[PDB]
């Protein structure tokens, strides 16, 4: 579970990261294609040529529902409902791939944040990213 | 695939006695319902909304059987796992878009299966070995994923 | 989440298992240790060769926090706090395991309840020990 | 472990920036607050509290400085990774009796550290071919558990 202090180094961070998150969305998308080749195969009607403009116009979609987590971040699986449905009933994705994701986001932001990319910021962000992936799991069965 | 001479020994004799078509069928069908979203690669094969509707599906039977009987061709070929499926792991990634981490969820029911069905004779030891077979065809499987 | 059916299906196996809850906990527990040899070094202090006494006891604990929590499966967080204080302040086993012993759990039930280990069955043993695995794990950090 | 000459190129060329000491440092002392159950390991360190109390822990430093020592003499071995680790992985099982999983969480880690220190210059590529070093490295350390 997050903490007082979990919630407030993840507005601060996410804020910084203000509006690069489309942009560090598709990053962590490209990151997440060549470091683990499997999960390519969840977009096979994708164009993931570098620079392709669907992963960019899907970065920008993981990252608005990203921060919208954080903006309702003591509600977060009411306001993710809808997604948890689709991932559940659609798209079924396999579980350790969120692992993946959220790894490949940790690198990115990690990357362009030097200064707020402490330690317990790291740690904040990464329980922050399993909340994420647990509520938008927890309807598969 | 570093088997040992008993465990392949293990394997082998015990493989001898298993009615394919049924193992494979009820392998097939229980992860399709212990695992429900594994039905997405399954759109075709008809009504899938309960256990019974799985399990009495024919089509479901029918790709289960062909399932393990690639499994089984795969065990006399245990000194070369990767030569064995690598066509068949080209398949699964480029024409079949398969998560391979699908193929430890089979492996595992696979193994429940066996249990089920022969109960005392698979003693730890024996499932010790399946295990490694199991991970080993799965590794395989997933070995020309690009 | 489990349903009413899961929640009947696991009294049911559970109650049949009746009187060899201790026995099928130390052989799922066996079962691990030779097929997942990674297990072991959780219990260095243990002498691990079969039908040992320490594996013994340890199976009939294991298989009594179950059962306590099949008797509880509406209030498992509240009926098993303690356990999982225990594992996240002390013993600090990675979550991988849980998945491990589980699985092993599962094939020691499906090879002694032949009968009941039905599909249903056992899509339902296995959500049961997904929760309780999560119950164990929710105060790691 | 297969590598492609490109591949090892880049990780050969970037590790040359690396200052081990303190990315040693760095790399440890996160793994223990970012995972803190990973501390059931240290308890002779002293105070692991707070982060700055793991980050700043002299202990801290010198594990992490010898632990990124036998990583980098690692890199000089590229291709034959067990047998380099071999005598390292005996000692974390038999003696230290360390789950591997845990080498993978460091692993992560260690490219979070990477990737904090090089930023732009650790690019998708060159993270790619970093996994692939971790997890072989990884493998490499498990690889006499028994
Ligand atoms: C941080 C975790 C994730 C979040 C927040 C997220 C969010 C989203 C969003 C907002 C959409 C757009 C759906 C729409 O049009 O309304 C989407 C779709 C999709 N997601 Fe997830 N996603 C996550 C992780 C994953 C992962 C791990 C995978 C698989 C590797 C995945 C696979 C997909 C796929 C295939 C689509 C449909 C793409 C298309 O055909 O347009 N997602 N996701
Ligand atoms: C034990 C490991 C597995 C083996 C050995 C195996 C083997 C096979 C074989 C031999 C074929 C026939 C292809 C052809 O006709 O040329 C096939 C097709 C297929 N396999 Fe696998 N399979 C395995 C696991 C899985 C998994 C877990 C899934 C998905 C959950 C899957 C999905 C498919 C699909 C969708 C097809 C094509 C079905 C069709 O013709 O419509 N396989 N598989
Ligand atoms: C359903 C999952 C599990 C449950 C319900 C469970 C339950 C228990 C129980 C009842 C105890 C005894 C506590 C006492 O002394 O009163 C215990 C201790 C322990 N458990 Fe867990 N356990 C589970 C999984 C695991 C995992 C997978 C491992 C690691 C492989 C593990 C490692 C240990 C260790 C090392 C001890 C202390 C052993 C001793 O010194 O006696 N447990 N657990
Ligand atoms: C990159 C992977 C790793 C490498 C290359 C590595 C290497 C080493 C080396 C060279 C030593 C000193 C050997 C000796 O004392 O004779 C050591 C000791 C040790 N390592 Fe590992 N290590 C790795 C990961 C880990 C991790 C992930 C853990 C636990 C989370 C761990 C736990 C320990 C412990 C407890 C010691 C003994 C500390 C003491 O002196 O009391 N190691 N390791």
């Amino acid at each position: 579970v997050l903490s007082p202090a979990d919630k407030t180094n993840v507005k601060a961070a996410w804020g910084k990261v203000g509006a690069h998150a489309g942009e560090y969305g598709a990053e962590a998308l490209e990151r997440m294609f060549l470091s683990f080749p499997t999960t390519k195969t969840y977009f096979p009607h994708f164009d993931l040529s570098h620079g392709s403009a669907q992963v960019k116009g899907h970065g920008k979609k993981v990252a608005d529902a990203l921060t919208n987590a954080v903006a309702h971040v003591d509600d977060m699986p009411n306001a993710l409902s809808a997604l948890s449905d689709l991932h559940a009933h659609k798209l079924r994705v396999d579980p350790v791939n969120f692992k993946l994701l959220s790894h490949c986001l940790l690198v990115t932001l990690a990357a362009h944040l030097p200064a707020e990319f402490t330690p317990a910021v790291h740690a904040s962000l990464d329980k922050f990213l399993a909340s994420v992936s647990t509520v938008l799991t927890s309807k598969y069965r | 695939m570093h088997l040992t001479p008993e465990e392949k020994s293990a394997v082998t004799a015990l493989w001898g006695k298993v009615n394919v078509d049924e193992v494979g069928g009820e392998a097939l069908g229980r992860l399709l319902v212990v695992y429900p979203y594994t039905q997405r690669f399954f759109e075709s094969f008809g009504d899938l909304s309960t256990p019974d509707a799985v399990m009495g599906n024919p089509k479901v039977k029918a790709h289960g059987k062909k399932v393990l009987g690639a499994f089984s061709d795969g065990l006399a070929h245990l000194d070369n796992l990767k030569g064995t499926f690598a066509t068949l792991s080209e398949l699964h990634c480029d024409k079949l878009h398969v998560d391979p981490e699908n193929f430890r969820l089979l492996g595992n029911v696979l193994v429940c299966v066996l249990a089920h069905h022969f109960g005392k004779e698979f003693t730890p030891p024996v499932q010790a070995a399946y295990q490694k077979v199991v991970a080993g065809v799965a590794n395989a499987l997933a070995h020309k994923y690009h």
